[PDB]
RNA sequence: CAGUAACGGCGAGUGAACAGGGAAGAGCCCAGCGCCGAAUCCCCGCCCCGCGGCGGGGCGCGGGACAUGUGGCGUACGGAAGACCCGCUCCCCGGCGCCGCUCGUGGGGGGCCCAAGUCCUUCUGAUCGAGGCCCAGCCCGUGGACGGUGUGAGGCCGGUAGCGGCCCCCGGCGCGCCGGGCCCGGGUCUUCCCGGAGUCGGGUUGCUUGGGAAUGCAGCCCAAAGCGGGUGGUAAACUCCAUCUAAGGCUAAAUACCGGCACGAGACCGAUAGUCAACAAGUACCGUAAGGGAAAGUUGAAAAGAACUUUGAAGAGAGAGUUCAAGAGGGCGUGAAACCGUUAAGAGGUAAACGGGUGGGGUCCGCGCAGUCCGCCCGGAGGAUUCAACCCGGCGGCGGGUCCGGCCGUGUCGGCGGCCCGGCGGAUCUUUCCCGCGCGGGGGACCGUCCCCCGACCGGCGACCGGCCGCCGCCGGGCGCAUUUCC
RNA sequence: CCGACCCGUCUUGAAACACGGACCAAGGAGUCUAACACGUGCGCGAGUCGGGGGCUCGCACGAAAGCCGCCGUGGCGCAAUGAAGGUGAAGGCCGGCGCGCUCGCCGGCCGAGGUGGGAUCCCGAGGCCUCUCCAGUCCGCCGAGGGCGCACCACCGGCCCGUCUCGCCCGCCGCGCCGGGGAGGUGGAGCACGAGCGCACGUGUUAGGACCCGAAAGAUGGUGAACUAUGCCUGGGCAGGGCG
RNA sequence: ACUAAUCGAACCAUCUAGUAGCUGGUUCCCUCCGAAGUUUCCCUCAGGAUAGCUGGCGCUCUCGCAGACCCGAGCCACGCA
RNA sequence: AGCCCGGCUCGCUGGCGUGGAGCCGGGCGUGGAAUGCGAGUGCCUAGUGGGCCACUUUUGGUAAGCAGAACUGGCGCUGCG
RNA sequence: CUACGCCGCGACGAGUAGGAGGGCCGCUGCGGUGAGCCUUGAAGCCUAGGGCGCGGGCCCGGGUGGAGCCGCCGCAGGUGCAGAUCUUGGUGGUAGUAGCAAAUAUUCAAACGAGAACUUUGAAGGCCGAAGUGGAGAAGGGUUCCAUGUGAACAGCAGUUGA
RNA sequence: CGGCGGGUGUUGACGCGAUGUGAUUUCUGCCCAGUGCUCUGAAUGUCAAAGUGAAGAAAUUCAAUGAAGCGCGGGUAAACG
RNA sequence: CCCACUGUCCCUACCUACUAUCCAGCGAAACCACAGCCAAGGGAACGGGCUUGGCGGAAUCAGCGGGGAAAGAAGACCCUG
RNA sequence: CACCCACUAAUAGGGAACGUGAGCUGGGUUUAGACCGUCGUGAGACAGGUUAGUUUUACCCUACUGAUGAUGUGUUGUUGC
């Protein structure tokens, strides 16, 4: 809605909100990111440090699918199965533990943030972190790998 | 000119973009035209399935998608051969074929040949001359049981084998997943240089006594 | 994917691809190696069947092309020839007659048609306006889009709706026949046969690309191989692996469309706007030329476009006349401002003009011109149902242990009640009863939400309602007909 | 009668001998797209979003609206850190043990620590009542103190990744130039029970013609020797006298 | 000098709405708040970035909200200048 | 966030129960000058970045309605006597 | 007591550049709504008419006009002018002014005609003076040539004349 | 732009092409250090690509060789001066 | 520089033609914030307007060139970009 | 400015946008042509010399010069202050 904007309130004011002294001119200072090392250097250094120069190794023909490896944490681990699964395991008399397949749920690596409920579980994952494996063992479970 | 904090932006509007702007006001008309063409094609091939030939079960290539499975271009010649279908009759009876696809694994091979045999069991074939039914089908199963199929023929569907809960054994409990992964990475990294060092050690060993 | 990998005085800036999901989906042919008595093709005469894009069939000791290679088989998915076994499985082409009539209901094109007020009374210059048309309401409506008509019209007219009608022409679909072609397909074994060169590749140069010790293209020089060659995004040697098979060819669909033909529409513009062009506009005109390029819409319903008389040489006037209107008179709807003429009022030697405060005059306004009203009460003189209170009926408001239902919310039980006789889900267990190798798809059980259900208790009648009573209020009709009530 | 210079504009300063403005009518200048950032509104919420496609008499409206869910592919968010190979965010108490050596093995609990502030909430001795009392029944108000402490702030611990220093253990189908762990500093756009996603609106910045009008120029492709400059071809023309 | 009234590089059309830190203009009303011409850096000195000065949006708290008319019944807020 | 009592931790320091720091309990309000005022905090942000003048201080200059600084006020942005 | 309402008390009020809020200020179009208005007169325009609002502006009376228009709730903008040596169009003062002064020159009578300084005829006085103000061509123009008629406009006065 | 393309040139040193000075008369002095131009390559210094040789597993690296030009050496002022 | 010659001059006058002038007809343009009498003051330091004073009398004609820092042109000098 | 001749009573000094260009003139400076000297490699430069080089408009307002008129005295005239 153009009726809600400043231009409707600036009718009758000669400078249209841009000043009488400095005016509104075409491109004072340059176009785009001009003079980022010469006369906009303070702004670039203050708000975008690291902008100038190269760091690291370049790598031609990067394929993101190769490095595709989504991660899941142990606190969200039990959300990948149904609630029926967890309650049945908790109330189960025998020591049978359910299997959680994070590759089936769409994750490749299990990370160790959080804590687990005190009940065993088998976790199938491509990769495990050290603390995630330690916690899964700590709750009496097992970590088994898949390819 | 930058103004206080902000993102350094790089618009790609330096190249006279307004001469090449594609509007989409013909999108609803295009959808209507495509739907009319689909309906006309489905009418033209009256009992044949509207979506077209059956497609093979095909695993997706890269490591991001190899867990999924989808529909391919056509059945491979090895699949057709072991299913007993001629590669020039398959396209006549509505089987898409792909001469350039290979079968690396017997599992995928057998999956696709069971798919082909299921399609052949579900196929109804009309004789060329209706008054002379030579080898197509019985008239009882094609008088009213013939019907144009809507949607892809036998759609390719991802299936998950559900594992029941089981008792964790001590061997599984004593498996070391992180250590095994780290050692596997180290072995794959150092396999070649270890072999080179063994080579040089053997070369010195065979001449140590001289 | 992705403003990403990358390129870039690594500055400004530039910048793809693979995988994934879809729209569409369709595959193939030579050269070469070979086999087959050149099997091949064009042209010219003759005859027959056709015409409608010139073909079919036959004939020629008729010409020519062609062994410096035509045709059939055959192409990297291998191919061929022999044997052995098995299956005869049914091709395309142009007519004769007619269906299903071609199909989201004609396939297309062209033509002619199809509902209902000009009803009564009125307004008007004319109305399409206004009021009305008992029966639930003028008439039609599968038609109330639009346009025209002297306003503003569903019913006056054209149209509009309709798997509405009729006529003419054209085109693709099945059957029986017609003319003729049309020639064997699969599996196993054996024996054979297999490929595109000044090209690849390399150097260098120039351009290009995101392609970075060089992505692509090209020039020059060098110049291949055959278990070879190319690619494997960092130059090189060795090595393994993967992947394709270049240097010959065709191929629909999805996609693009500011020119063209024909349409439909719009929260667009409305004659200095919108195309330059609403109009005898790429016109008039300008320039030697290339080229530049306007301005310009509107009388009225109908010309009914002012007969006639009169002054003037005429332009132009005065009368008259048409019209609802010429205070609409052929650049004529309306007709602003600037500017000007005349009339009227006022004023005027510090240029006008302006702010504040008064005063004078003037034009208008106030129905100004004997100045409001209205509630109660008192007094006077008149009218009239009826005033209160009772009776009957109607209808409401509120209250009621739920008086009685209807129920309602949360739970609560047996679940009789549902995988046949209620559902939908579950990353929960199973045939240890069922059809695919000791290997699926079903069917069960359980769980969770459910569904209506038979009933009960718990809290409530609630803003979810009814029937009864009780009270109150209003209304209608009786009686009450005068110290009441009202005007 | 008193007051009163002509507006606009740039400017330290305009009535200016500074510029524009004779008058009137109509036109006339911060727009749209994309991308960000923050604020506000709405829906859903560890999710969110069908925008591309498809399905629905295909079409007056309708090019709309509705639907998909084994169309959620995908985008953004839910994890960071390192050039990279890679790695990748839970602690506190009571204990029995080596040797509880600043540390190794388990149990039970609890489940992101602690300090200081901290809206709000909770308890509360004691007070406020009547015609009065010796005698308690029900609830209301004030209330000194005390307690649990939201968000947020400051600080101290802890955890993850990179990198240094120190040092000792542990693991094995590969005993290795293998793998893992500890303590103390330090680098991080981190963790420490999520806040995002989509849509709309506003403001600001930017790229685009970019609020409107404005160069001197540069480039591409064409038209001109009817004027003139010069060469060539073919024509035409230039009284009367002097010197000699 | 001259090259069609154009010549220290003709004319025409297009790229082109070329760029401009420079000049000019920039359209209704009321209400509230209200500046700077200074610091640092810049081939910067007629310009920008940066801090300062401004506005808007808030949020976190603090005093009490008193007696229905009336009627207080040593000690009187976090903090700031 | 002060003062005063105890106690605990330390791998720092060390004759020492030393020193220092931290931590944990407890007790003290006459709230430890005057005066005034309600404070704290975050985000986004325009304009500006030519100034000029006066008292006083002050540099260059013979001086300047000159050029340059300090302090406060003003004009700019402001009418009124 | 339109709670987006109503009421009370206290203090305060300058303002460029700039920022924000409110607008029952205004323009055009769209979705709703007003059983809205209108040929018994819409829009527009004019007005010494009556008023309202701080203001932007608005309402009403009278006239002209002759067919459409507005309020309210939302929505959307090519949405408000005194300026830009602004664009287009129109109109003033200047101003009945500058001016209609290069190349010697006209006069008399008559005719036609409404009308004669300019037309035609006659008479007179002059000029070009054969390198012409004469007679004919090229280029260029294109019907200007000729006759008849007209008197609008044009021939910078006029015209009975005219390219 | 290009073609063994074209102009001088239907030409040939009494000719074409490039310069300076400016009739006649009388004269036109000194300077080759500088910058130009030109002549000679003489052992010659430097000197690209290609080619040659060596080291290496190759990419590559090194070495030898030495075109014009520049350096070295003469001439020239009616060349600039 | 000299001779001659003369209105170049002392030092101006007179005459002629065409204008200008007045009239009949016809009839522009430049320019224009509003306008148009001065002295001084202050002021963007040279006012038509403002302050203080002088004063001010319709409508015009022919001239005139003091002013309107008159008009003509977005200074061509100078500086900046 | 200067200097000299001569006369003279004396041959004083100045202002008025360094009075006065829509008053003139155009000799000088100060465009474009050209020559010399010096400077510069060069283009070119020189408060160095020299030569040739378009001087536009008033009809408006005022000022001034003249020319009619205007207000009031009833009209009108003469003579006057
Ligand atoms: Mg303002
Ligand atoms: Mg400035
Ligand atoms: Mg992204
Ligand atoms: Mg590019
Ligand atoms: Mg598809
Ligand atoms: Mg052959
Ligand atoms: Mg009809
Ligand atoms: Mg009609
Ligand atoms: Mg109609
Ligand atoms: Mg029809
Ligand atoms: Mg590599
Ligand atoms: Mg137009
Ligand atoms: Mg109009
Ligand atoms: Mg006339
Ligand atoms: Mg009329
Ligand atoms: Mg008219
Ligand atoms: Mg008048
Ligand atoms: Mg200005
Ligand atoms: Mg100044
Ligand atoms: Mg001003
Ligand atoms: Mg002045
Ligand atoms: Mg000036
Ligand atoms: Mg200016
Ligand atoms: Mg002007
Ligand atoms: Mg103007
Ligand atoms: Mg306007
Ligand atoms: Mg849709
Ligand atoms: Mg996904
Ligand atoms: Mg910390
Ligand atoms: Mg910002
Ligand atoms: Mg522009
Ligand atoms: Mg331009
Ligand atoms: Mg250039
Ligand atoms: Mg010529
Ligand atoms: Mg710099
Ligand atoms: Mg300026
Ligand atoms: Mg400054
Ligand atoms: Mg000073
Ligand atoms: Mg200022
Ligand atoms: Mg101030
Ligand atoms: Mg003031
Ligand atoms: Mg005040
Ligand atoms: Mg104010
Ligand atoms: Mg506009
Ligand atoms: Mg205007
Ligand atoms: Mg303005
Ligand atoms: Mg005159
Ligand atoms: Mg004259
Ligand atoms: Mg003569
Ligand atoms: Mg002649
Ligand atoms: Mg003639
Ligand atoms: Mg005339
Ligand atoms: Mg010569
Ligand atoms: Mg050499
Ligand atoms: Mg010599
Ligand atoms: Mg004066
Ligand atoms: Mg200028
Ligand atoms: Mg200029
Ligand atoms: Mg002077
Ligand atoms: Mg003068
Ligand atoms: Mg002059
Ligand atoms: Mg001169
Ligand atoms: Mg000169
Ligand atoms: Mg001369
Ligand atoms: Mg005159």
């Amino acid at each position: 809605p153009s009726r809600l904007r400043k231009t409707r309130k600036l009718r009758g004011h000669v400078s249209h909100g841009h000043g009488r002294i400095g005016k509104h001119r075409k491109h004072p200072g340059g176009r785009g990111n001009a003079g980022g090392l010469h006369h906009h250097r303070i702004n670039f250094d203050k708000y975008h440090p690291g902008y100038f120069g190269k760091v690291g190794m370049k790598h031609y023909h990067l394929k993101r699918n190769q490095s595709f490896c989504p991660t899941v944490n142990l606190d969200k681990l039990w959300t990948l199965v149904s609630e029926q699964t967890r309650v049945n395991a908790a109330k189960n008399k025998t020591g049978a533990a359910p299997i959680i397949d994070v590759v089936r749920s769409g994750y490749y690596k299990v990370l160790g943030k959080g804590k687990l409920p005190k009940q065993p579980v088998i976790v199938k994952a491509k990769f495990f972190s050290r603390r995630a494996e330690e916690k899964i063992k700590s709750v009496g479970g097992a970590c088994v790998l898949v390819a | 000119a930058p103004s206080r904090n902000g993102m350094v932006l790089k618009p790609h509007f330096h190249k006279d973009w307004q001469r090449r702007v594609a509007t989409w006001f013909n999108q609803p008309a295009r959808k209507i035209r495509r739907r009319k063409a689909r309906q006309a094609k489905a009418r033209r091939i009256a009992p044949r399935p509207a979506s077209g030939p059956i497609r093979p079960i095909v695993r997706c290539p890269t490591v991001r998608y190899h867990t999924k499975v989808r529909a391919g271009r056509g059945f491979s010649l090895e699949e057709l051969r072991v299913a007993g279908i001629h590669k020039k009759v398959a396209r006549t009876i509505g089987i898409s074929v792909d001469p350039r696809r290979r079968n690396k694994s017997t599992e995928s091979l057998q999956a696709n040949v069971q798919r082909l045999k299921e399609y052949r069991s579900k196929l109804i074939l009309f004789p060329r001359k209706p008054s002379a039914p030579k080898k197509g089908d019985s008239s009882a199963e094609e008088l009213k049981l013939a019907t144009q199929l809507t949607g892809p023929v036998m759609p390719v569907r991802n299936v998950y084998k559900k594992e029941k809960a089981r008792v964790i054994t001590e061997e599984e409990k004593n498996f070391k997943a992180f250590a095994s992964l780290r050692m596997a990475r180290a072995n794959a990294r150092l396999f070649g240089i270890r072999a080179k060092r063994a080579k040089e050690a053997a070369e010195q060993d065979v001449e140590k006594k001289k």
